[PDB]
């Protein structure tokens, strides 16, 4: 599949996802990013099905931005994530399910903590320190089970990642050109744009 | 069926070729895979035909509708999401279509947009789409660079063209030409691969291998 | 009284009549004149056109619905157009499915049955326009009357409109004469100018104002308007 | 055809009033007597059968109906409605409840049920609200006996005792009078007696008078054995002979 | 056909006012008093029982305060039977809220979609309107404590004190009168049965004609809690504020 | 269900639901907006037929449709919600099936076309509301300041005010706004608006309310003391004189 | 392929004096990779305990669900949901989607507050409901715990035992499943009081 | 009441009269076709200084070779102009040809009549009927250049100057003797200003007046104040020229 991580260190959380798009024997673009901001503070990730994937990321994006006017007032990352898993687990029992797979990253300005929500096209929701979506999971996991620590800085969460994208690119398959990577924490959501060679 | 777009300084070119088969058998070689959606405004065919210049010409309707609604030209992003989203709701129902939205906007400059049946749609500087699309690749990729003449530009899609048309066999026939400025795109005649193949050869000294 | 009973069409007066249905054919009164006739050969309908200013138009009176059937309106033209469409639509669907021409008297059946439904159920109103359909079928020339009652009658002649029934006279007075017009419509034609001439008043019949139709044996139901009906005036 | 009547037929009067339920009111009013009184162990429901014709078989009828077997109604209006209510009443205890949670409902909940019934023949198009009101008696495990009035507006409340029809003002003052909280469920029916007998013109028997109560479990009334958890219905409708042998110790 | 008998419950009178509406509110004119006064530390809801007896069963009766989540509540003024239907559409709109976000559902966006619902039938569908007025008392960790009334017409608005049904007029002046923002949950309960007091149309006010309710935060918990006041709770209190 | 045709035509080709809509209006409270050389403001009255209020909670009047337009209004509050909700939602799909947020224009019409499909729909009254929606098209500084009514018809204004004494506080208007030179300051046009308010909200700082629209989805609302400031050093211009 | 068999899981019930015990293991994976070693499958609604087992996203809906239905249960009955009446509530509850159901194994336990009587109970995906008197299994590792519990228990056991053996047949049982254990929890219930403990297990 | 689909004993429709009478309280708009294209003139008319005038839009274009102007209830003329693009665009998108002006106008016509709360027909919803009539000017190659009449009863006429709103009865007077089958575009622009003006109660200028045309070559367009202005200053010269 694409490649979808999520971790989420002390007070923020990071992003990264695969900036290739292939479509059967060519690789149309190398500079794609997987994802949309729900709100100011409240990002997520996504990789699935060639239609559905954007349809549902712009669907929840326009429903979480309206319940912001609406309420002047932005929902925690915990009731985006749920509004989410809603979503699809109306989806899965449908006519034409969606086949989309999220990672939904979030600083929740209250509690002030960063949170980590994986949920699959099937409704299925867990709260994470990280996680991934794909084969990714499959060599990524034992590394984070490894190196992985709840104090981390940003810093060392994005070395940490780097760690990952490393085994990654030499372990994998198919060639992903690379991840776009994304912090959320108190301020909001900024991108990395120097993970190229960081 | 082989169709390119490529953007850079002088804006936007579009090539595609004009075969149409039907399995093995060559149905047509005078297929028009450029559609006019309107004079700043095109679209290329590649996947079925019919699917293409049938939703293509929908999508002018489209576009013209929104203008007099508007009293302003549609954006190109937008005609490709229109374009995008009446095909997303047909997914699954079979249509078969692989295509680029191009225009100049004074809002977004030189655009190109992918789009296909599958719900794909893609903003970028390069797109070759086609059973030909990676024969133009090949040509294509390793002779761009954004600092193109307008008529160094021209020539390179042309040719990207001619390879496809030369090793693919369901490409062909000849090659269309297509200029995108602001001031709308400019056509920039047809070039039959029957002709232009030798005269390429002679004068570039390439295709060594066929025998002239 | 009256205006106890006449609020809809739903409602009968004490002396069972139908007051919206009559203000209905009120508007027919109120329309211009136009005259129908036939022979055993052809069937003629001749129309007075009105206009609003004198930059305006003069509006059509003839809509043809097959080529072997039309007809000519006095009332309100948007309802005559609804029937004269839904005329068509019969006349296509006996050709689609039996390939079969419509026959004028089914024809007016038809239009009958339709009138009719909106005359008894809440909501509808009845329509504003009489209707004067001539044709050529299996069984020769045919004329027939249609009022927003109901009512459709077939006759050699006749006219509606304001000053009609001195057209009408005209032909009850004609009739041995006209109905024997055969193989011969420039003739028929005339009998018809002439009879609706009898309802003129304001002004007189001129070239963008007269209007002329002929259906027959082998005379596919054709309009005839402006200098076309000169030969005529 | 089509119901074109799609609007409310009980509108707001500018005084504030709601006409047809006012007028609707007025029905229960002209209605026979009926009433209801909690005892400590039971509770007790009570009309007149007030037959229409001495060729008319009085048996053939029921004000006193069971909507559950521990719950019964009874009213004061027009038959009809009463008569369609408690169809009403006795499906939606099944459909929104026993079906549900494999239980019947507690009074509170299916007096409930009955009320939003009226209701909305209070608002809903074309239609003009019911002319009756119940007295609903019942128990449940959770809650004890219970005793309520629901009233053609759809508004309801809980009662120790209470009468409504014709001589409802007279009834009522002689119940506060006789009703305490500590009668046994006897005294009650004696009492119902009492009281019923002042709105009875003419005869007063077991055959003009129709009473029920819902008291104990009758294992002997549940038409089968072998299941420990059920014991028998708590409501029964008391019999012509049985009502007169209390008549003589009346 | 029908529209002889057409009320027209939804048209706008020459001067722009909706007649049903207006008379709807008639209408709860005549229904018993409730107050609702919000404190610094919780809110108070009060309501004089309309039409009592020595019969009425007290302790089984609920005619104006309903709980409709754990952190609100609500005073009811007009039809009790309208007030249900609305009552229990609330109840769940505030449990899909919890399912679909997981998160109790804020006071104010319950309140907006209980007042929606009342606007349409001003709108459009031919039907009277509910002769109800609500006064909403809850709590919520975006705004706290927080007074709502809602009406008829679908409109509603925020208050520190507040009073609907009959002898408003009499009851707003009096709260207008002693209302102090730095209150307490018992100052509040003392106005508010005082208020009453005062505008019942009744000899005294008695417990038996009473409704309370109160939303406050028991410091030792930290949460806040709803009760609703039992007959011989509401009699103690008032022997206490000195109406014995 | 019910389709019965409440919005028809009088004998003197009036609409008199849609007219008494409108006298619905002139009752509610009254609304005006001004734009600057850079921005819009809008302020209204709160009535004071009762005052013990919340205003924390009690919902305002000027609402924001988008991050970059907002909407106050004159006429039954209820009334209002449905219009806002459904301006609301037009114009997040509007940004989803575009990719790109509603102009101000824009969403001005949608909104006066649901008020006019209201008027010759069967079945419902027509809106007692009227609007001012104001802000700045995407990346574009020019502000925008628009009106609708119940009829359906809207239009652009420099200034405009609508609701209770809107009479007066536009000839207010009328003669203390210059289009050649409009409050080059979000300061002195802020300042304009209280000015033309206090001709009819006679002396109330907790009445008045002011919300100012800057280019770029810079909107704010001014709480009493900056608003009764404003009314301080106007009181001053009058009696300096 | 089969729904009940994606992410895994364990359940378990027994019944001691005065006491009912539940517990279940904190795995969630998908297929064999493991995902979470914190999904738990129990829940409760007042003094009433109900176990899921099956396809997470499922296990999740019903919970929500039944939050939602006891919540208005209580509001209108005004008293807490007895299991007796949650267990007919949870199988009308499934077999209202007998043609597309969730693919879950509830398990429900609890004391009946008004007769102290002890109360465990399972469900098929459909509805069907078995109430024992000793014990209820659920989950990818069902076989093993039923042949765990059919050695091991034993009648009135008390909380102290009744822990020692719902721990020992959940455990042991979870160890021959290879989408069961990285955890567990195990609740005891008694009239009074619930104790909520985690136990101790292999990670593998 | 009275049922709004309800026929007078004089045989007319109540609610569509009831409709012309809106009409005639409406703005002033005048059109003169000629042999070089067709004029369309509106009265603007502002309530108030405030009000940004431009922002008053009585004339709009329908296709390229299709424009209209409006006089009456003009928030009506919305899904009629609506309507009336679609049904242009989509003859386009069907035949791959320009619709006849007449088709386009008769397509209108037929929204008309769709009014009621059942009239049986067809499924006819539309409370009421429109209040405001329009003027629709284009050109085509099968008639050339076309000035059309439509109306809220469902018929149109075809007029070779014509005039509706407040002003229409003198004003069309005014046009019965000015206009002739020789007049020139620009003739006609001053010709639509002058009636403009002295049916105006305002004094016309260009801001509370607009012009507009339509012309074989250019297609229908909307004059810029400027232009406009200049054409109202060519007026009063020639005027006060005797
Ligand atoms: C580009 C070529 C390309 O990109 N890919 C090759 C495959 C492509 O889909 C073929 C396409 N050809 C056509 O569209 C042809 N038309 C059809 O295939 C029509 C098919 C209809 C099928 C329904 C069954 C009908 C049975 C009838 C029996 C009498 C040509 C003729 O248009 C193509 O060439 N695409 C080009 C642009």
């Amino acid at each position: 599949m694409d490649i979808i991580l999520g971790i989420r260190v002390q007070d923020s959380v990071i992003l990264a996802s695969s900036k290739a798009v292939t479509r059967g024997i060519s690789v149309l673009k190398d500079s794609d990013d997987k994802t949309r901001q729900l709100s100011p503070h409240t990002l997520m990730s996504f990789a699935g099905e060639a239609g559905d994937t954007v349809q549902f990321a712009e669907y929840i994006q326009a429903n979480i931005q309206l319940y912001s006017i609406r309420e002047d007032y932005e929902l925690s990352p915990q009731a985006v994530s749920s509004f989410v898993r809603q979503e699809l687990a109306k989806s899965i029992r449908s006519r034409r399910p969606y086949q989309v797979n999220v990672l939904i990253g979030g600083y929740d300005k209250k509690k002030n903590k960063p949170e980590l929500y994986q949920i699959d096209y099937l409704g299925t929701k867990v709260e994470l320190p990280y996680g991934a979506h794909g084969y990714s999971g499959f060599y990524t996991f034992s590394l984070l089970d490894h190196h992985y620590r709840p104090d981390m800085t940003t810093e060392e969460g994005l070395d940490l990642l780097k760690l990952c994208v490393q085994e990654l690119e030499k372990r994998m398959p198919m060639d992903f050109k690379g991840v776009i990577v994304k912090i959320v924490d108190k301020d909001g959501i900024r991108q990395v744009d120097d993970f190229q060679a960081q | 069926t082989t169709t390119l777009a490529f953007r850079f300084q002088g804006g936007i070119i579009v090539a595609v070729d004009s075969r149409a088969t039907a399995g093995n058998w060559v149905a047509s070689q005078t297929v028009k895979k450029v559609i006019e959606i309107n004079p700043f405004l095109l679209g290329t065919m590649a996947g079925g035909a019919a699917d293409c210049q049938f939703w293509e010409t929908w999508l002018g309707s489209q576009c013209r509708l929104h203008e007099l609604r508007e009293k302003e030209r549609i954006s190109v992003a937008a005609a490709s999401k229109i374009l995008s989203n009446l095909v997303y709701q047909y997914k699954g129902a079979g249509l078969s279509m692989g295509t680029m939205i191009c225009g100049y906007t004074r809002k977004e400059g030189p655009t190109i947009y992918y789009v296909d049946s599958d719900g794909t749609r893609l903003k970028g500087d390069i797109f070759c789409v086609g059973s030909g699309q990676t024969f133009a690749y090949g040509v294509l990729d390793s002779n761009y660079k954004w600092d193109l003449s307008v008529e160094d530009a021209l020539y390179l899609g042309k040719r990207s063209i001619l390879a496809a048309a030369h090793r693919d066999a369901y490409s062909g026939g000849s090659v269309n030409l297509y200029h995108v400025t602001e001031d709308g795109w400019i056509y920039h005649g047809n070039h039959d691969v029957g002709e232009l193949f030798w005269k390429v050869k002679e004068e570039e000294g390439s295709f060594n291998n066929v025998i002239g | 009284f009256r205006n106890n009973y006449d609020g809809d069409t739903v409602t009968f007066s004490p002396t069972g009549r139908l007051f919206q249905v009559e203000y209905a054919l009120e508007a027919i009164k109120q329309g211009s004149v136009t005259v129908g006739l036939r022979s055993n050969t052809h069937a003629v309908l001749v129309a007075l056109k009105r206009n609003a200013d004198e930059l305006s138009s003069y509006q059509k009176k003839i809509i043809k619905c097959d080529e072997h059937m039309g007809l000519s309106l006095a009332g309100l033209a948007p309802d005559a157009r609804v029937l004269s469409n839904y005329l068509r639509q019969q006349c296509n669907y006996s050709s689609l499915v039996f390939n079969r021409k419509l026959a004028v008297e089914r024809a007016g059946h038809l239009l009958c049955d339709k009138a009719q439904k909106n005359t008894q159920s809440y909501g509808g109103r009845p329509y504003g326009v009489g209707l004067l359909i001539i044709g050529y079928d299996k069984s020769g020339a045919h004329l027939l009357e249609f009022q927003p009652s109901g009512n459709v009658t077939e006759l050699y002649g006749t006219a509606i409109g304001a000053r009609s029934q001195g057209a009408k006279t005209y032909l009850e007075r004609t009739l041995d004469t006209f109905i024997k017009i055969d193989g011969n419509p420039d003739e028929l034609i005339k009998a018809g100018v002439e009879a609706i001439s009898q309802s003129l008043r304001d002004e007189s019949l001129t070239v963008d104002n007269l209007s002329i139709a002929i259906v027959g044996k082998d005379t596919p139901f054709t309009i005839y308007d402006g200098e076309a009906v000169a030969k005529y005036i | 055809m089509t119901d074109r009547y799609s609007f409310s037929l009980t509108t707001f009067s500018p005084s504030g009033k709601l006409g047809q339920i006012d007028y609707a009111l007025t029905a229960v009013k002209q209605g026979v007597t009926s009433l209801g009184i909690k005892a400590t162990n039971g509770v007790v429901i009570a009309t007149e059968k007030k037959s229409s014709s001495p060729l008319a078989m009085s048996e053939t009828l029921s004000k006193v109906s069971l909507l559950t077997p521990d719950i019964g109604a009874v009213y004061s209006g027009m038959g009809p409605d009463y008569r369609v209510l408690v169809d009403k009443s006795r499906k939606v205890a099944h459909t929104s409840y026993k079906r549900i949670y494999g239980e019947y409902p507690p009074t509170k909940l299916l007096v409930s049920e009955v009320a939003k019934i009226m209701q909305e023949a209070t608002q809903s198009g074309g239609v003009r609200p019911f002319g009756v009101s119940l007295l609903i008696a019942g128990h449940d495990e959770f809650n004890g006996f219970s005793l309520y009035q629901v009233d053609p507006s759809g508004s309801y409340f809980p009662w120790k005792a209470t009468a409504i029809g014709k001589g409802s003002v007279a009834a009522k003052t002689f119940l506060e009078k006789r009703w305490n909280d500590e009668l046994e469920l006897e005294d009650a029916i004696h009492i119902a007696l009492l009281t019923l007998k002042e709105s009875v013109e003419g005869e007063f028997n077991g055959d003009t008078i129709e009473l029920a109560i819902i008291g104990d479990e009758n294992p002997d009334l549940l038409g089968y054995t072998g299941i420990p958890t059920d014991k028998g219905p708590r409501f029964r409708k008391l019999t012509s002979q049985e009502i007169n042998d209390r008549l003589e110790a009346l | 056909g029908s529209r002889r008998y057409d009320s027209r419950t939804t048209i706008f009178s020459p001067e722009g006012r909706l007649y049903q509406v207006e008379y709807a509110l008639e209408s709860i004119s005549h229904a018993g008093t409730a107050i609702g006064i919000m404190a610094s530390d919780g809110i108070v809801l009060a309501a004089e029982r309309k039409v009592t007896s020595t019969l009425l069963e007290q302790d089984t009766s609920t005619e104006k305060l309903y709980k409709l989540n754990d952190k609100i509540a609500v005073a009811v003024a007009g039809l009790t039977a309208d007030a249900e239907i609305l009552i229990n559409t609330a109840r769940i709109h505030a449990q899909n809220y919890l399912k679909t976000y997981n998160e109790d559902i804020p006071v104010e966006i319950l309140v907006r979609r209980l007042s929606d619902i009342k606007q349409g039938y001003t709108q459009h569908g031919g039907l009277r309107p509910f002769g109800v007025s609500f006064i909403y008392a809850g709590y919520d960790d975006r705004y706290g404590y927080q007074l709502y009334t809602s009406n008829p017409s679908g409109n509603y608005t925020g208050w520190k004190a507040i009073s609907v049904g009959a002898n408003t007029s009499a009851a707003q002046t009096l709260l207008q009168m002693d209302y102090k923002d730095d209150m307490k949950v018992d100052d509040a309960i003392e106005l508010a049965l005082k208020t009453l007091s005062k505008t019942t149309d009744s000899s005294a006010l008695t417990y038996d004609r009473l409704e309370f309710a109160t939303i406050r935060k028991g410091a030792n918990d930290g949460e806040v809690y709803q009760k609703i006041f039992k007959p011989q709770e509401i009699k103690d209190i008032l022997v206490k504020t000195g109406i014995t | 269900g019910y389709d019965r045709a409440l919005s028809i035509f009088s004998p003197d080709g009036h609409i008199f639901q849609v007219e008494y809509a409108l006298e619905a209006v002139k009752r509610g409270t009254c609304a005006v907006g001004v734009k600057g050389k850079n921005c819009v403001v809008l302020g209204c009255e709160r009535r004071s037929t009762l005052k013990l209020q919340d205003t924390r909670i009690t919902p305002s009047k000027v609402s924001k449709i988008d991050s970059h337009v907002v909407l106050s209004f004159s006429g039954l509050n209820a009334d209002s919600r449905i219009l806002i909700e459904k301006a609301r939602v037009e114009a997040q799909s509007h940004r989803l099936t575009l990719e790109d947020p509603v102009t101000v224009e824009y969403l001005t019409r949608y909104v006066a076309g649901v008020q006019q499909r209201y008027t010759q729909s069967g079945g419902v009254r027509p809106f007692g509301v009227s609007t001012l929606i104001a802000g700045f098209d995407p990346r574009d500084d020019e502000p925008k300041l628009y009106q609708t009514e119940p009829s359906g018809i809207y239009s652009s204004w420099s200034a405009q005010t609508i609701g209770r004494n809107s009479k007066t506080v536009r000839e207010f208007l009328e003669k203390n706004y210059d289009r050649k030179e409009p409050p080059a300051t979000v300061e002195e046009c802020v300042k304009l608006t209280v000015r033309s308010l206090l001709e009819v909200v006679q002396t109330g700082a907790k009445n008045i309310e002011i919300t100012v629209v800057k280019p770029d989805s810079d909107i704010v609302a001014l709480s009493s003391e900056e608003i009764n400031q404003y009314v301080t050093q106007i009181e001053q211009e009058k009696q300096e004189q | 392929s089969d729904p009940s068999s994606i992410n895994g899981g364990i359940v378990v019930a027994m019944t001691g004096k005065d006491c009912v015990a539940i517990a279940c293991d904190l795995r969630l994976g998908s297929q064999s990779l493991g995902v979470s070693n914190k999904f738990e499958k129990i829940f409760h609604y007042g003094h009433v305990f109900l176990g899921i087992t099956g396809l997470a996203t499922d296990v999740t809906t019903l919970n929500e669900m039944f939050r939602y239905k006891t919540n208005l249960y209580k509001l209108k009955e005004e008293r807490a949901i007895e299991p007796e009446t949650f267990t007919q509530l949870v199988s009308s509850s499934l077999y209202e989607r007998r043609f597309g159901p969730y693919f879950v194994g509830p398990v429900v336990a609890g004391i009946n507050s008004k007769s102290g009587k002890p109360f465990i109970a399972g469900f098929d995906l459909i509805g069907c409901i078995d109430e024992a008197k000793d014990f209820i299994v659920s989950g990818t590792a069902s076989d093993q715990l039923f042949g765990m519990c059919e050695s091991l228990y034993e009648p009135n056991l008390e909380p102290e035992d009744l822990f020692e053996t719902i721990s020992q047949a959940l455990l042991n049982a979870a160890d021959r499943d290879a989408l069961s254990g990285w955890g567990a929890v195990v609740y005891i219930i008694k009239k009074d009081e619930v104790v909520k403990r985690y136990l101790k297990m292999r990670q593998d | 009441d009275r049922g709004v689909s309800t026929f007078s004993p004089e045989g007319r429709l109540f609610q569509v009269e009831y409709s012309l009478e809106a009409i005639k309280l409406g703005s002033t708009a005048i059109g003169i076709a000629t042999k070089e294209g067709v004029v369309l003139g509106v009265e603007k008319r502002a309530t108030s200084p405030l009000l940004e005038s431009d922002s008053i839009e009585k004339i709009v274009e329908i296709d390229r070779h299709i424009g209209c102007a409006m006089s009456g209830l003009t928030a009506d003329a919305r899904s009629m102009i609506e309507h009336a693009r679609t049904a242009a665009v989509t003859h386009n998108l069907y035949y791959d040809e320009d619709i006849n002006v007449e088709s386009l106008t008769q397509s209108v016509c037929d929204l008309a009549l769709r009014f009621g709360e059942g009239a049986s027909g067809e499924e006819r919803l539309m409370s009421r009927p429109f209040g405001v009539a329009l003027l629709i000017a284009g050109h085509d190659a099968d008639d050339g250049y076309q000035l059309f009449h439509a109306e809220p009863s469902g018929t149109f006429y075809r007029y070779n100057a014509k005039a509706i709103g407040s002003g229409s009865e003198g004003a069309q007077a005014e046009l019965l003797n000015e206009w002739h089958s020789s007049l020139t575009l620009k003739e006609a622009e001053l010709l639509v200003l002058k009636i403009l003006k002295q049916v105006m109660e305002e004094k016309l200028d260009e801001n509370n007046a607009q012009l507009s045309c339509i012309t074989k070559q250019d297609g229908f367009k909307i004059y810029d104040n400027e232009k406009t202005a200049e054409l109202i200053k060519e007026l009063k010269e020639k005027e006060a020229a005797e």
